């Protein structure tokens, strides 16, 4: 029971906590060692581990699977990989929690299920909220700059931990937009390939007015487009 | 930003000297203007 | 093209450090034709290669400066004559 659950939650499926895609992790529910008393605790703990398997699976699938190549932001593309990169770094305290747990079991092997439920209560609300925020992005094939808005609107919530957590990933995706913008305004060199960063001599550029993020109004984007056209011209 | 033009500026100064010497070498010495 | 493909990730300094040493003998090759104009290649990595003095040949890295090297060497090689 002890190392087996930590094995399952880390992202490698357990033999007691059987990996399904439609019921996630489920306890085997056939031993005469388990009961309704402990089952509910195991299910509550299993929620976080199922979400963690999905997180690591998505991050692995979309980080370092191509040379960034055509590519769409629903499958390929720099923004989605940036989302996976930020998603791994927000998940670092969960890894630390599991590592700490094994050390406590080494110190005393008689700890109960109430201890692990008690420590992992703070993740217990944080994982379900961010799960649907990434789920809507995955299902609808949200492409381009709309990804930033999609995570942005649910980081305008009424839950503080979710706000900090989503805000970190949004900073990561801003970073890749800013790295491409830091050349094009001052040189004219695009560093973005087959994605949108909301701007496209005497012409040859146009503002992508439809894709432009809502917290970046049309007025500032016109000044951006002006700067890029000018530096291209001379 | 990816730029390889920062090395071109300490190189074009010699490109220009070579080109000016090439055009001058015909006229003031080999006298193509007289021909 | 591998530089411009991915430049905003963790693989950016390693790829830049790879491309910066993948061009190190090339700067020696160019460091010949700027001051003397004598042919050096036996590898097929050089695109300025072997009548009225235009019977040497000339055929992505920046092709905008290569033809300048092809003519900037041949002036020094003309003053040898």
């Amino acid at each position: 029971m002890i190392h087996e659950l930590l094995l399952a939650l880390s992202g490698y499926p357990g033999s007691i906590f059987t990996w399904n895609k439609r019921s996630g992790l489920q306890v085997s529910q056939d031993f005469p060692f388990l009961h309704p008393s402990e089952t509910s605790v195991l299910n509550r703990l299993c929620r976080l581990g199922t979400d963690y398997i999905r997180f690591t699976e998505f991050i692995e699938q979309y980080t370092g699977h191509v040379q960034q190549q055509q590519g769409q932001g629903g499958l390929h593309g720099i923004y989605l990989r940036a989302f996976c990169t930020g998603l791994d770094s927000v998940l670092q305290p969960y890894r630390q929690a599991l590592l700490d747990l094994e050390q406590e079991f080494l110190g005393d092997p008689h700890l109960s299920i109430s201890h692990v439920n008690y420590f992992l209560d703070q993740f217990q609300l944080l994982f379900p909220s961010v799960m649907v925020v990434v789920e809507q992005i995955k299902s609808q094939k949200i492409h381009g700059c709309q990804i930033l808005e999609t995570v942005y609107k649910h980081s305008c919530g009424g839950l503080p931990p979710v706000r900090s957590a989503l805000e970190k990933i949004l900073a990561v995706c801003h970073g890749v937009m800013y790295k491409q913008l830091s050349a094009w305004m001052l040189h004219g060199l695009l560093l973005d390939q087959h994605e949108e960063f909301f701007i496209k001599s005497l012409k040859q550029f146009s503002l992508r007015v439809e894709i432009l993020p809502s917290y970046i109004p049309v007025r500032v984007a016109e000044k951006i487009l002006f700067v890029g056209e000018s530096v291209q011209m001379f | 930003v990816l730029m390889k033009r920062s090395i071109t500026a300490p190189l074009a100064a010699h490109i220009s000297l070579v080109n000016k010497a090439a055009v001058d070498y015909f006229f003031v010495e080999l006298h193509l203007e007289a021909h | 093209q591998e530089a411009l493909h991915n430049c905003s990730n963790e693989h950016y300094p390693v790829l830049l450090s790879l491309l910066k040493t993948s061009c190190e003998p090339y700067t020696r090759f160019i460091h010949d034709w700027v001051y003397s104009g004598v042919f050096r290649d036996a590898y097929g990595e050089f695109m300025i290669q072997v009548k009225l003095y235009w019977t040497h040949g000339y055929v992505v890295f920046l092709k905008h400066i290569a033809h300048d090297i092809y003519v900037c060497g041949k002036t020094i090689n003309l003053l040898k004559l």
